[PDB]
């Protein structure tokens, strides 16, 4: 078995949740969808109704 | 064939708390 | 109003102590100047609200 | 001959003929890590830096 | 470990124009990894640099 698997990228900006011991381990990419975007803006995980 | 949540690198050097 | 103190107000840099390390103070005072008229109307804001 | 910068926040290598001194731990003094200038106690805590 | 003490006393530098960081305070700022060029302008070239 020999594959690529490459993709490019774009210009974007995310939300890096920083958890113990400074790994990572979650991310969120605020240029799919309006939700992740809301997630960004507010700087949460959890978005209440509203 | 779908990068899900794939490619997350840390932009810089610096330690940072939670 | 920390991520206010934390804004580079058209400045070399957002953090103190790092433009008076590599600018000479006259050359400092005119950055300095910028970050303390933002950070004072930042800090005004936050006192009416 | 352009002699370009670059830190990005790397462990500093290439220092100034200015003399190293002794880790005075708890107690408000000046540091001068790595050009970082500033006042503060050093103290140590259970981070963990990679 | 660099010094910075044989660029400031000789004076046979045409254009001592610092970008960024102040020439008097790089003796005591470290930093990581210097890069230098090499290159002969036509002169006047140098304003364009």
């Amino acid at each position: 078995a020999a594959a690529y698997f490459v993709g490019y990228l774009k210009p974007t900006t995310f939300m890096l949740k920083y958890d113990e011991n400074g790994t990572i381990t979650d991310a969120v990419d605020c240029s799919q969808n309006p939700l992740a975007e809301l997630k960004c803006s507010v700087k949460s995980f959890e978005i209440d109704k509203g | 064939h779908t990068s899900s949540m794939r490619g997350v690198y840390y932009p810089d050097e610096i330690f940072r708390s939670d | 109003l920390v991520k206010q103190l934390s804004s580079n107000f058209g400045a070399i840099s957002s953090v103190l102590n790092d433009i008076l390390s590599r600018l000479d103070p006259p050359e400092a005072e005119v950055q300095i100047d910028r970050l303390i008229t933002g950070r004072l109307q930042s800090l005004q804001t936050y006192v009416t609200q | 001959v352009v002699l370009s910068f670059e830190l990005l926040n790397a462990p500093a290598t290439v220092c100034g003929p200015k003399l190293s001194t002794d880790l005075i731990k708890n107690q408000c003094v000046n540091f001068n890590f790595n050009g970082l200038t500033g006042t503060g106690v050093l103290t140590p805590s259970s981070k963990r830096f990679q | 470990v660099a010094d910075y003490s044989v660029l400031y006393n000789s004076t046979f530098f045409s254009t001592f124009k610092c970008y960024g960081v102040s020439a008097t305070k790089l003796n005591d700022l470290c930093f990581s990894n210097v890069y230098a060029d090499s290159f002969v302008v036509k002169g006047d070239d140098v304003r364009q640099i």
